[PDB]
């Protein structure tokens, strides 16, 4: 049970939760700040 | 040209010029804790 819980927590990082991508660097190097901040906020909410 | 872990994380990569396998280890990190008495006795601390 402990191993499976940790596995799920680790595997949760690959999701995008509706954002453009799951990599912060891609958002930084692809979009402008005013909406890159929105995508980052979406990712932050999901991970929290 | 790439390896992955049981949790699908990058773990190896062939050098693009000289085809040799390079293991990848994440940079060292960890918590910092301090051992200290009641300040009513001394002011020395030890860092672990
Ligand atoms: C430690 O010293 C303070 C003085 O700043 C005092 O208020 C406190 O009661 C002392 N604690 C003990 C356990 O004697």
């Amino acid at each position: 049970q402990n191993a499976q819980a940790l596995n799920t927590l680790v595997k949760q990082l690959s999701s995008n939760f509706g954002a453009i991508s799951s990599v912060l660097n891609d958002i930084l190097s692809r979009l402008d700040p005013p909406e890159a901040e929105v995508q980052i906020d979406r990712l932050i909410n999901g991970r929290l | 040209q790439f390896g992955r872990d049981i949790a699908d994380t990058t773990d190896a990569v062939r050098d693009p010029q000289t085809l040799e396998i390079l293991d990848i280890t994440p940079c060292s990190f960890g918590g910092v804790s301090v051992i200290t008495p009641g300040t009513n006795t001394s002011n020395q601390v030890a860092v672990l």
